[PDB]
């Protein structure tokens, strides 16, 4: 009976927290629009329609907060918690590109450094 | 290890701001025996009690704990309509802590026929202890044996 | 002390990247949450000692939870999820390989 | 949740009176000096139970289903009859004759009893149940990261 009555008298609306770190890059820009919020949820909105393409929820009690977010031409880098675990996401598709475990410090700043041609290293500076 | 507890009663027209010593309660934690010893009421107190009953007042009982103050209210109209029968119960924790007390009367009626001076001479009270009870857990051992057998 | 848990899940068919979308793994249920890789792998860090039930959550093809026991010395022991019994049923290797049977039945048939 | 054995235990408590009734015309807590019987039972639920609610109707002639949320997002409704304190251990004649199932501490999450077929809630903060007007219809709305009705 449930398969017959799919969406007759039911509805769901999906929502997102307050925009904290959003980027408006992607020179091609078909519909991609990344948003990372202050409720430990990272979503992707659409420029044309506005729906959610892919969204990820990790935490929200006291940990996993997003501190900084960098954007390459095709990939996104972000730091969660306070400088312990870092993971990189993709935007064409959605999932994890790579992960890295940091040391026991206080996250202060990050940046991109490029040797001669382009960026190959990300500098992360902690308290010490 | 025997400790005394102070039991006060209240008696007014409609408010309650006066408290007087009624008796001494002895409580021994290690055994678990609770004893009461209260003095008898005077004729004036009996008359005031009878007057309060016809005024459908309130009977507040104060029991200080070593501090905290625990009070319990009970209708005295049923107490006067029926025979004097109070039941006291102390509430304790898993350790030496006092939660509170409740006064309960077995008749618990509201007919209110009459009270005779012969009735209100002696105090009829019983003190009881109610320690916390341990709830049971899953009886899976019996279920496993039943499945096997 | 902190330890890390690795795992790899394989779908019968379709495509790993299609199933990766909206896919996560729970270790306790709201305490530790792991995310999947591009094809499939869950890697979880910052874990204390104890026994936990790893389960891959998906509105799509579901997975069987697996009990994992973690020792302080560094031994990893995986077993089937047993609640009535609390003994060792059968021992399987540490490289978690979950095999989703298929779509769970959500609607009844008339 | 139990620390000794890693599991979630489910305790259901019920209050029951005796065979004879009281006044049953006007209820009051000043009167009624009786202690009701308390029944406890234990079960096993393999989940976290983020949210919890009961379906409430206007008159109350239908069944009483318990709605429980899961970390997955699916909301499962289970009947109160299964989690009943009157569950005899050994199968006896009259109990099995009237309406009863032998007691067994194993509760499985059936996929058929899944209100959330496709639509899931990432974070289940709470659910609200509102009684409708016909007889047997309750509007359930789950709030949190998303909204679903
Ligand atoms: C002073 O207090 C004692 C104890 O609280 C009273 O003894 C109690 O007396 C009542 C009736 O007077 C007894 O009730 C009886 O209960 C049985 C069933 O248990 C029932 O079949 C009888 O018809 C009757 O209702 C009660 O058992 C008895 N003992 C207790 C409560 O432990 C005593 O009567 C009080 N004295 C005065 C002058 O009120
Ligand atoms: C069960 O509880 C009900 C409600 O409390 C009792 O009915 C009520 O009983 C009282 C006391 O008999 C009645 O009060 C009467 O008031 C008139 C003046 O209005 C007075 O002249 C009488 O002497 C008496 O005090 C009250 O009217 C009555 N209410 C109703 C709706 O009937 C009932 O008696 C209780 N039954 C038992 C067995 O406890
Ligand atoms: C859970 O949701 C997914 C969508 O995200 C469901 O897959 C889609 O289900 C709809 C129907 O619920 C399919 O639509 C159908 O389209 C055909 C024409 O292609 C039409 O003839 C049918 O009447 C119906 O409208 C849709 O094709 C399908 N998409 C895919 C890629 O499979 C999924 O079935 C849902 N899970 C359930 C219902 O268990």
């Amino acid at each position: 009976v449930y398969e017959d009555q799919v969406g007759k008298f039911d509805w769901r609306q999906q929502y997102v927290g307050k925009v904290k770190f959003a980027s408006l890059e992607f020179s091609p820009g078909s519909k991609k629009l990344v948003v990372a919020t202050e409720k430990n949820v990272i979503a992707a909105l659409n420029s044309r329609t506005g729906e959610i393409l892919w969204r990820h929820v990790d935490k929200g009690t006291a940990e996993g907060a997003v501190d900084a977010m960098l954007l390459h031409g095709q990939d996104v880098i972000t730091v969660s918690n306070g400088g312990r675990i870092m993971r990189s996401w993709e935007t064409n598709i959605g999932g994890l590109n790579w992960e890295i475990t940091l040391d026991s410090g206080s996250f202060q700043a990050l940046g991109l450094v490029g040797l001669q041609e382009s960026v190959r290293y990300i500098a992360v500076l902690k308290k010490t | 290890g025997t400790v005394g507890l102070l039991l006060e009663h209240s008696f007014e027209i409609d408010d309650s701001a006066n408290f007087r010593k009624r008796g001494s309660l002895l409580w021994n934690q290690q055994d678990g025996t609770l004893s009461l010893s209260q003095r008898q009421l005077s004729e004036e107190e009996r008359g005031r009690l009878r007057d309060v009953a016809a005024l459908n007042g309130l009977y507040r009982v104060r029991i200080p704990r070593r501090g905290g103050y625990v009070s319990s209210f009970v209708p005295a109209c049923s107490l006067v309509e029926s025979h004097l029968s109070d039941q006291l119960t102390l509430h304790v924790d898993v350790a030496g802590n006092v939660v509170g007390v409740s006064v309960v009367t077995h008749p618990g009626g509201c007919r209110g026929h009459e009270v005779e001076d012969v009735d209100l001479e002696l105090f009829n009270t019983s003190v009881q202890l109610q320690p916390p009870t341990t709830a049971p857990g899953p009886e899976t051992a019996a279920f496993i044996e039943r499945l096997e057998m | 002390d902190r330890f890390k848990i690795e795992g790899r899940a394989v779908v019968p068919g379709v495509k790993p990247q299609d199933w990766i979308s909206a896919a996560r793994v729970l270790v306790d249920g709201e305490e530790h949450v792991g995310f999947l890789k591009t094809d499939g792998s869950f890697v979880v860090h910052d874990i204390p000692s104890g026994s936990y039930v790893v389960e891959v959550v998906s509105p799509a093809y579901r997975f069987d939870p697996v009990r994992v026991d973690i020792t302080s010395k560094g031994k990893m022991r995986a077993r089937y999820v047993n609640y009535i019994k609390t003994s060792e049923v059968v021992r399987l290797p540490y490289p978690l390989q979950m095999k989703s049977s298929g779509p769970p039945s959500y609607f009844i048939k008339r | 949740w139990n620390t000794k054995a890693r599991r979630n235990e489910f305790t259901v408590l019920e209050l029951y009176e005796g065979t004879e009734q009281y006044n049953a015309t006007a209820f009051s807590s000043l009167d009624r000096p009786q202690l009701p019987q308390v029944l406890q039972q234990s079960y096993i639920f393999p989940s976290s139970i983020s949210a919890m609610e009961a379906t409430i109707t206007e008159r109350g002639i239908t069944s009483r289903h318990l709605l429980i949320g899961l970390p997955s997002g699916a909301i499962l409704s289970l009947p109160k009859a299964l989690l009943d304190p009157r569950r005899p251990e050994i199968p006896t004649e009259q109990s099995r004759e009237e309406n009863l199932i032998p007691y067994s501490p194993d509760v499985q999450i059936h996929a058929e009893r899944f209100i959330n077929y496709n639509q899931t809630v990432s974070r289940m903060r709470g659910i609200y149940t509102a009684p409708s007007g016909l007889e047997s219809t309750c509007l359930v709305v789950a709030y949190g990261l998303d909204i679903y009705q």
